[PDB]
């Protein structure tokens, strides 16, 4: 119920949620997670019904999501927890996250594929099933597409936007959350799915595992967020059409608000979260 | 009004696009295609990434590709 910072993990930590993570493709259980993103992402537009993405619901969602993931990571070892990746520090492709011992490195130059680490083809461990083209490898090209990740400067500047989001509650908005996503402004989230490249910067982006940690430590930053405004909250809070309001309930799920998953302490701690 | 439509051999492929709202082929291949809020585009792809027009956005899933056919 720890959720921490993928540099400080031990190896017998590493070692747990690689088998884990292993395990869940291996039963088939991994790739419906892939497949669910991608039909929310071909689905979530501005100017219609939106839930995962380009929405206020975007953080909820991929924090249920997240969590969807973990009780499964838990269902096989109940000892593992979602590690989060501190982009803004560990922003080099010499990070242990790329480690051969961990998630594994780039992919060579000519097509992309990742060749070392326990998600590289070769293990015969991480077909790549759910996808959007013939090629069945893991591909990943660090720094490739963008040359550099968010820094901690720029990550202050969107902490310190006070409104949680704005009308019209998609891509154009300002405010936090969209600032978070990436779509206006110095851009956090989007800018790493580019920065990785391969299958992460696709609609199929959990097909690496890297998708878990970055999305684990965007939620940290939404944690964070809410430390450094008390006062701001979720909007909006009623009657929007194609936008899940704070009472709404959200798909996949319909059983989960909002309103339920503002405060991640219910289900799980972080590591280090510093108070207002 | 939706952009106009195209068709060109782009790193030997064929890109098409044309009004629907708007639909993009790579060799004959949907390509899954949407318009952000602001006008630019992304495709299924290059998700997070936006690109100004249509055809920007067939190109960069021919870059993205390197080749491969693209799948329905
Ligand atoms: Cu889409
Ligand atoms: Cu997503
Ligand atoms: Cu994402
Ligand atoms: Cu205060």
């Amino acid at each position: 119920t720890v959720r921490k910072n993928q540099a400080t993990l031990t190896a017998d930590e590493k070692r747990r949620f690689v088998a884990a993570v292993l395990e869940l493709k291996r039963s088939g259980r991994y790739d419906e997670f892939v497949r669910t993103h991608n039909e929310f992402i071909m689905s979530d537009t501005d100017s219609g019904e939106r839930t995962g993405h380009r929405s206020p619901s975007f953080l909820p969602w991929h924090r249920r999501f997240l969590l969807d993931f973990e009780q499964a990571l838990q269902s096989v070892d109940s000892s593992v927890t979602l590690p989060y990746w501190d982009w803004s520090a560990d922003r080099t492709v010499r990070a242990s996250l790329w480690a051969p011992d961990f998630l594994g490195g780039t992919g060579r130059s000519t097509d992309g594929r990742v060749m070392d680490g326990p998600f590289a083809a070769s293990t015969g461990n991480w077909p790549i099933n759910v996808r959007v083209d013939s090629r069945t490898y893991l591909r990943r090209s660090l720094g490739g597409s963008v040359a550099e990740l968010p820094t901690r400067a720029e990550v202050e500047s969107v902490l310190a936007i006070s409104a949680y989001d704005l009308p019209p509650y998609n891509s154009a908005s300002e405010g936090f959350r969209n600032h978070l996503e990436g779509w206006r402004g110095v851009n956090l989230h989007n800018r790493v799915h580019v920065w990785v490249g391969g299958q992460m910067a696709t609609g199929v982006s959990p097909n690496d595992p890297v998708f878990w940690l970055h999305h684990a430590y965007v939620d940290k930053l939404w944690a964070e967020w809410q430390r450094r405004h008390p006062d701001s909250a979720y909007v909006p809070t009623g009657g929007t059409p194609d936008v899940v309001d704070l009472n709404e309930t959200m798909k996949p799920w319909n059983t989960v608000r909002p309103a339920d998953l503002l405060d991640h302490t219910a289900y799980y701690t972080f590591d280090a979260l510093e108070h207002h | 009004a939706a952009p106009e439509s195209f068709d060109e051999v782009y790193k030997g492929r064929r890109i098409q696009g044309r009004p629907a709202g708007y639909e993009v082929f790579v060799d004959g291949v949907q390509l899954h295609v949407m318009r952000n809020a602001d006008g630019s585009w992304i495709s299924v792809v290059s998700h997070y990434d936006p690109v100004p027009t249509p055809r920007a956005a067939a190109r960069a899933a021919v870059d993205e590709l390197q080749g491969a056919p693209l799948l329905p």
